[PDB]
């Protein structure tokens, strides 16, 4: 039965996503903070899509990595075609949702992925950062404060719901993110979408710089 | 054909002539060469008339198509890039005798200073574009005469009305020095068409005001 | 070849000659060059005869095809656009020696004022179209003479009959100044064909009325 | 080459010469240039001989193919349209030296008045067709002389025999004024071929009748 | 049903890999040492991918040989496109992981192979050698000390873990590898990624040289 | 059009003029011809203006695309190869009148000696590239005069400021001997644009410093003309 | 079950191969000797692939004949592309193994064939002849002395393993091959050799009166 | 440009100049034209510089690709065939001005006599290759002068050092008779590059040795 | 270039010169132009050297490929047809300056009479072939002189040795009257190459015998 097939696909995708690490992304005063539990040094679950757009995902690496490459290609093509400022995170989220829905419906096995698209305002501009979560079935939701993906999210979601504070500095935001993720440096990947950057906002904080903030 | 565009504090104005010729013979006397592509931009195209009309229609269609698809209008630089792409793609036909040179004037809502939001962009045959910084630009066969007249008359521009008068006078000079550019036809009551763009959008200039300005200029020249 | 079209209060009339030549030799004496495309438009095409016939047939087929498919006839501007597209597509063949320039006259039922619902549209080789505003237009080799005759005779046009007489006289002048355009053949009884369009549709003018008008014009010129 | 066709009360007659040349040399003396395409139309093609033969064969094949497929013969205007399409499509080859100009004569069964059912259609190099209303037409190198002769001789046409005589005399004049057109060969006994179309169909004219007419004309002009 | 087929394919690939020989690759002072239990003289399980990148595999020959050829083609194309120094073992490992995941998911039978991509630093440069292992399903793991593939790995892995020593010489590394592999020169294939070489690090040690080393 | 680039201890500096012409007519007066492709390289392109702008934009897009896809920027030789491939691909358009000759200057962070990390690369119409190791290079119609001026003025380069002054003076000489190259416009206050690349990245030179240098050069030339003569005749 | 399908295909191929005749190839002093049981006169199970490369197969004729034609095409293309001396039997064996593995895995029915690729040294060169056996599933094995394919391989293999003489002459090698095969005259046997003493092309057929005299 | 190669007992040596020109203007002074494609061959290419660099890079990539794929390097004749195929495929572009004439020198490890294992191969525009038996060859604009000098100087070649000196002197003669070929620049300290191939492989000749040889030659010809 | 072939009782012999030129310059002195395609045929190709070598290689590969595929060598007429097809396919390249004219000499084993089994086939630029029935044929620039010499010297041919001597003398005459054909070089000891085909197959003639014949001819013509 088609309903039974949908149930099987949903259960498979949920089990696959729950078996991976947990990724948390929350907005702060300086933009968007990305914190992910990644023991590997080569594979990265956080990347840059465009000047003011970031990427975060959790699940099977070979799937969301391909999706990240496709999104980068789409963003670069759109930027070169019309203009760099015509590229927005909403378009990337819509394309990701459509692609994931098509994969979930037509392909033999759905992608066990959970994407997070973040967007910050341009330089010299004021706007609340935007967060988008795209699920394995194509559903897309808008989160105003934080996004938690991968693994067991309920304890982390409750911890963030209790401990979140808007306009917090980078240090406090990192502390809150790590504390909620537990519920070290060598097992965490941290990147920031710094809204104060002139053109390219994405920036990675690793090594002694990451240790200093902890 | 001659199309002029100049910046005044708080907006921009574009005007064009009404004559189309097939060699020396006059084939048209009421050709409209200034189009309103969207709420805040106006496009004037010189060269072959058919190519100009097709370019204006296709450009407006493309801009509206993008706006409806994405739910947000293109930025000004995006519009410039699309027009430049069209001009570049028209090069092969242009070498065969179907050349079309556009002129883009618009108002930037997202610009910081409202009084300097007016924009004038000129294109060449290779698709290259340049944002004008001297306040005025012209295209067409009589472009040189109109540009040289505006160089001397631009110091008198202080608002929209003075800018419109200067544009009409520049078109009059271009028609006075170029046979392919039609002057104000008082016998038939045909006058150049103009478009004024400001924070409230782009609107067509009524024929009565342009007729009054042209008559004033003619009376000034006669005496 | 010469095809004329002029506006009269309450409609429009189109007429054309009957001669086709191969250089200096006369090949045809009864060629029909004015067609009724649909109930409210008439198309006359000048140039190569084969291309003209093919163009008229294809244009009528396309218009009827759209009307049957959609259940509603095209607007006048849609018909203009389709004809312009066909003319532009025939550009390579025109360069190779198969030029064809059409002339479109129609009656817009959806127009606001019934007395000004007549429309005349002229085309160039590049596909550019202009809606004539002076009330008359002509195409063909003898088009200049007919247009100049109508420029002087248009003040006498007050109804359909006077407009038909003026069109016949313009064709007579075009044949009088151009050897490629044939005049009224009194020996063989061959006269130009005309189509009158009004609120009731487009109907072919009977040969007897055109013969009477041609004989009156010839007798006026004789004395 | 010269092919003539004229209308007489109750039908139409088409005739053509027999000579084919390569420049100034004479390569053929009994070439047949008038074909019975179907029961009520005949086609004569002038120009390159190979292109003419191929055109006639292909046109007859297309007409019979449509008749067999649809169970009903094409209307006369449909046949005209198909021939015009073929001529228009042959334009590229014609510009390179393979021109073929056809001449279509037929009898319309569905016409209202039987006495005026004869039809003559002429074609140009661009594929345009025109139904001739003057009563006669000719194609080929000697076409102008034949048409000028028929302009003076057409008043004598009252039936099939007189029309055939007029066509033969027009061909004789065309051969008299054109070297590329062959005249009646009384040494070898070769005479132009003709086809007569009426309400009973299209039939080939026997050679004896055409020989009699040609001898009468020659004796008249001697 | 999808999980049943997933377990079926996993068991098939695991049984196929366990039935083959064992390959050991460990990083030592002079680079990376490759030792394989290969009795054949023509068929080789160790090969060179690029100037500073090696290759090792175990399992069905016609599968990992095709993978090796594809990797060589990709590496040469990348080197000629941008530059030789732009080719890194990380990109090759990512391509191998993606290809193996695609084969495992879309093809009738998964490849019964287990890859090892090793990379040493360039000449006149200091960097810890990198070891990557790609499995049949497509998962890629980063190993800092040694990689064991094919056959029974647990005794060999434990013997290496007890006997591993960093900065060991070539002779000591070979002795440790042989001793762990047992748990002759005629049935052993030896290759080294010598970081001391100017451009091409790969070099095969066979014949009397291997006897002298052992 | 004329673009110059020269090496100084600790970095590199590139500058270009501001004039675009259509035959003898002056169609532009503030055209910018020096672009910052990424954090450590600058590219200047001469020839047709449209082709130059398109090439700069496409090259920057390609470099950033590779950096985002791979997570590591291309090596300097990789960037050179990509630019050479683009130039070679544009050969058919160059043969038809759409020529574009680029000039690449950058700072090699991976170089051994920090003081000699500056790089200058010149290209030809066939896509061939040569890493210039004489300290300077120029492209454009007035490139010969600027190169000959830098040949005599390169001995004064000791740091970034002296290199910038030498580049401005070379552009002044090129505009003095070439009509297609625009000089310092004191009436409109338009001056050539420059980019300085060092260990901290590539940053645009503020217009005030270039204006001061141009005024000093013009005053020096006027004073020299006042002092100098035609062998004793003025 | 995929395991069941693999076992079914293996049994099908084994039954197909075992039902055919037996082909034996052994190395001797002058090169490689090919002896096959072939009652036919037109169909041949022994052929030449290149200058120093031979071919032997057993099983369904229309399958290994197609494989032989493909191998000849590959060898000629490689020889014309780079050079004649760049073509080796190792590359041919690898190509055959890859093709047979693809057929055994993807095609509906695996090929009931068993190939043998032999290679000898060039003129004026000393090298041990190389023998390769390729099975229906793609497995490739290196044999230093002899290869036995087709029919009941156990008795012939044991007889060769007991009667094999290194560096034996042509006559002794032929006698040993025939004696082991029978555990059969010129009419039912096909004999060809890879004569390493030949200047360029080593393949040569020994049939007719010469074969009878050598017997 | 001029590239010379000659055989000496036990090896082969190839040398090339350093000058590149664009008409009469000198554009390059330190161009390297001799490449080490693999451990036992060297390739020198004359003509367009960009095409030469691309050819050397692609040829080295192809040779290494085959060696890695098959686990065994190509035979010398295989390398010759691949280079000839590349030259033959470049013929259409060479006819348009992008001409590239390579010169291949190598040491054959599989050769019978080690002292005669050196090989020199020359190519033409049609891809034809000829294994040189005279013991020396040269390509480029100044190839004729260098070849004529080597013809008189080859009797002095008895080892690697004498062969290197003869090659340097031949390059000096070619630069002395050809303006497109650059000679030893003592002011800038720029000297021709050389490669020596023997049983131990191909190695680059240090600049000090070539500079010393060039100074010795210059001092010999100064008195 | 000059290649000669002639029949003698019991076989056929083909010989060719050793010179390759680029205009007036001599580029090669030991070029081999006669190839043994298979055991009983020999092919000599004149024209562009690269095209000749490629043609010989491809023809030999095709013949051996057919022999291996079918297990039986092609008939002689089949080989002629294959070579003619290759020549016909090379027509476009020949018109561009890559002309290659082959010459085929073979021994027909299937021929009824062993003493008349020699075959000589000549090809033209259009791919046409003709089996020579006069006993000799030549190709190349000096082909006419060699054929005229053989026309007088063919009466002396009685066996293989006399035929070889006659072929060498014909090549000597061709080199005497044609600068593009090289004669016997006694200074360098370079002599033309020859192939003799009989019932035992095609073998290469040792250089010593050809040197003896050339010295005898030179001594005879010296006085």
């Amino acid at each position: 039965s088609p309903e039974q097939a949908m149930r099987e696909r949903s259960e498979l995708a949920r089990k696959g996503i729950a078996r991976a690490k947990s990724v948390v992304a929350l907005a702060y005063a300086g933009g968007v903070l990305f914190v992910a539990e990644n023991p590997s040094r080569s594979l990265q679950k956080i990347s840059e899509l465009y000047d003011r757009v970031g990427f975060a995902a959790a699940g099977k690496f070979n799937e969301f990595d391909n999706l990240r490459r496709g999104g980068i290609q789409f963003a670069d093509t759109r930027g070169y075609a019309y203009d760099r400022r015509d590229v927005t995170g909403r378009q990337l989220a819509n394309v990701y949702a459509q692609t994931l829905g098509t994969i979930f419906t037509e392909q033999a096995k759905p992608y066990e992925v959970e994407l997070c698209v973040a967007e910050v305002a341009h330089y010299g501009e004021t706007k609340r950062p935007e967060l988008y979560r795209i699920t394995y079935d194509g559903s897309i939701a808008d989160e105003p404060h934080f996004v938690v993906m991968g693994g067991t999210t309920e304890p982390i979601a409750n911890a963030l719901k209790e401990s979140y504070a808007e306009n917090a500095s980078l240090t406090d935001a990192l502390r809150i993110a790590v504390a909620a993720l537990r519920a070290g440096v060598a097992s965490l990947e941290v990147a920031v979408l710094d809204a104060n950057r002139p053109r390219r906002a994405f920036r990675r904080i690793t090594g002694s710089a990451l240790q200093a903030l902890l | 054909t001659t199309i002029v565009a100049l910046k005044y504090p708080g907006g921009v104005v574009m005007a064009g002539d009404r004559r189309s010729t097939q060699g020396n013979m006059i084939s048209g006397r009421d050709v409209r060469k200034v189009y309103i592509t969207d709420d805040y931009t106006a496009t004037g195209i010189a060269g072959t008339a058919a190519v100009a009309v097709e370019f204006a229609r296709l450009y407006a269609v493309e801009l509206e198509h993008y706006e409806k698809l994405e739910g947000v209008p293109l930025t000004f630089a995006g519009k410039i890039n699309r027009l430049a792409i069209m001009v570049r793609g028209n090069l092969a036909a242009a070498m065969q005798g179907l050349l079309a040179l556009p002129l883009l004037a618009g108002y930037d809502i997202h610009a910081s200073d409202p009084q300097s939001a007016g924009r004038i962009v000129s294109f060449d045959a290779a698709g290259g574009w340049n944002i004008e910084e001297e306040g005025y630009q012209a295209v067409g066969s009589g472009s040189l005469f109109a540009k040289s007249s505006m160089k001397k008359l631009y110091s008198q521009v202080t608002d929209g009305d003075s800018g419109l008068r200067v544009a009409v006078e520049a078109l009059y000079d271009a028609a006075d020095d170029d046979s392919a550019t039609g002057g104000p036809d008082l016998v038939r009551g045909i006058f150049p068409t103009a478009v004024i763009i400001d924070a409230d959008g782009a609107v067509d200039v009524p024929e009565s005001r342009i007729a009054e300005l042209a008559r004033a200029i003619i009376e000034s020249r006669s005496g």
